[PDB]
RNA sequence: GAACUUGAGUGCAGAAGAGGAGAGUGGAAUUCCACGUGUAGCGGUGAAAUGCGUAGAGAUGUGGAGGAACACCAGUGGCGAAGGCGACUCUCUGGUCUGUAACUGACGCUGAGGAGCGAAAGCGUGGGGAGCGAACAGGAUUAGAUACCCUGGUAGUCCACGCCGUAAACGAUGAGUGCUAAGUGUUAGGGGGUUUCCGCCCCUUAGUGCUGCAGCUAACGCAUUAAGCACUCCGCCUGGGGAGUACGGUCGCAAGACUGAAACUCAAAGGAAUUGACGGGGGCCCGCACAAGCGGUGGAGCAUGUGGUUUAAUUCGAAGCAACGCG
């Protein structure tokens, strides 16, 4: 069988990042990169406006707050249902960070996902936020189950 | 290995020989088996009889 | 005081560490269940490490420094608890591997699946 | 009737052994007891709970009581007819093996019935009780759980004498004797070829393992420790069930043991091996099978097919995957 790997596209015409196009491919509903590109650039223009900063550094700070060190996997032996904590390899750190940004942004609820993604980045920058509940809770699940490693 | 008692020709082991018994006995106090000291069957029998008698007179230890 | 002996008894349920004084006077004690682990995690060496950490903190609170550590009981957390006595500010000099060996004695309770 | 020494046995000389019976003693550990340390758990489980615990436990140190088994040696090692026998020491005592040559000179083998031994459980009487532990109780599990698991715990396990007289009491292989290739460990001996030795080799016994020729066997396999080739003697079998039952008798305090059918019923029961399939057996591997994700279905509305039911007819066919937007 063996492990297979995938690829992704380097630039964005404004905000030249790999991972921002990785977020473009994420949150794509029904095969529409155009709508996700529109949502993303209008959101980052809100992040450049509402806070007078470049939104690249705010976006990496939000990622750094969300990227989880420790997943907690499963291990059922007998009738025990133990969860076992896993040191996450950093690709999955970035992609769990992007899932938590996208999911808790669209789960928030405001008058566009432009605004939801903007305010979720602004919350995950100054770490207290909705996806960071999931960050904290995964680290708490790894903290409770640390007896197994 | 080589047997001790066939080499030095010595017969009945004489419980008073506390230093020889202390050589055959292990570090904690146990009798070493025949595949460690290399003796015969017969000489291991007389050795273990000697060690048990010298243990009951405190010439040899039980537990350490 | 300065010297005592650390009695660790780590068995398949619990890893109990009592730091006592040389002619047997317990300064402080903490177990794997005292740390909070109630379940089977009591048997895990992480709980034995934590129990040794808390016993080491209490022993330094009373002030002893050079231990002489006696491992007792068949379990799993003996090595991590010896290592955690070292890393918590104490010295482990001698290691007494003393599990209670009956010679022949009483007969054990019956085997389990029968 | 006379002779013989090989078989048998006595004599002498060593050797080894948990061979037995009686008494005495030890060291771990377990439990319990008293006191110090000290604080909140311990115990246990797949998960927990019952139990134990602030009235101070578990841990830990010292002391004491008491019972039972004797780590390491320890070994397809030893002894015994078999059951069986593992601390040590003495008392009494049984057998074996080895070397013969001193003696006897066939004294030998086997043995129904009889007499004895005879694991464990059980029984009687008197002690004993530490651990374990039927029964019994509580907690779990479970649909139930008179179970496995957990926590407790009675008889019993232990000892003295008496009874039982049974085991998958097994080598599932009666005892004796002789003959019939090898290789190889090992236990207790003996002798030899150089060496005073250590030790190597050779040779021979008796016991104990494995692999193996001939031979045997249905096959598995046995094979000088026979399941070979023979002779002697004893015990036992004649399809499966009913049935080791019932009746009778003997023995037993009892539980039961031994002896032991018949009516009736079946055409099989059975051994060993082969091919498969299966396993809540082991190994290896693979697949959107699982995980990692993404989107759904199950909810609503409608489209469509199918079961029932309404029917005059609701035509027939498909029916787990592999029927049901199928013909």
């Amino acid at each position: 069988k063996g492990p297979v790997a995938k690829r992704d596209v380097l630039p964005d015409p404004i905000y030249n990042s790999k991972l921002v196009s990785r977020l473009i491919n994420k949150m794509m509903i029904d095969g529409k990169k155009g709508k996700s590109q529109t949502i993303l650039y209008k959101s980052f223009d809100i992040i450049k406006e509402r806070t007078g900063n470049d939104a690249m550094e705010v976006f990496e700070q939000a990622l750094k707050n969300i990227m989880p060190v420790l997943e907690v996997k499963a291990r059922r032996v007998g009738g025990a249902n133990y969860q076992v904590p896993v040191e996450v390899r950093p690709e999955r750190r970035t992609t769990l960070g992007l899932r938590w940004l996208v999911n808790y942004a669209r789960l928030r609820g405001e008058k566009t996902m432009e605004e939801r993604l903007a305010n979720e980045i602004l919350d995950a920058a100054n770490n207290t936020g909705a996806a960071v509940k999931k960050r904290e809770d995964t680290h708490k699940m790894a903290e409770a189950n640390k007896a197994f490693a | 290995k080589v047997c001790y008692f066939t080499s030095n020709g010595i017969t009945h082991i004489d419980y008073k020989d506390v230093d020889l018994l202390k050589k055959f006995v292990s570090e904690r106090g146990k009798i070493l088996p025949r595949r460690v000291t290399g003796t015969n069957a017969k000489y291991q029998r007389k050795l273990t009889a000697a060690i048990k008698r010298a243990r009951q007179m405190a010439l040899l230890p039980y537990v350490s | 005081i300065e010297s005592g002996i650390a009695h660790i008894r780590s068995t398949f349920n619990n890893t109990i560490v009592t730091i006592t004084d040389t002619h047997g006077n317990a300064i402080s004690w903490s177990s794997a269940g005292a740390l909070g682990f109630r379940g089977s995690r009591k048997s895990t060496p992480f709980a034995a490490q934590m129990a040794a950490e808390t016993a080491a903190k209490g022993s330094i609170e009373h002030g002893l420094k050079t231990l002489e550590v006696t491992v007792k009981g068949p379990g799993s957390g003996r090595e991590a608890a010896i290592r955690a006595l070292q890393a918590a500010g104490l010295e482990v000099t001698a290691i007494r591997d003393v599990t209670p060996v009956p010679h022949n004695g009483c007969r054990p309770p019956k085997r389990r699946r029968v």
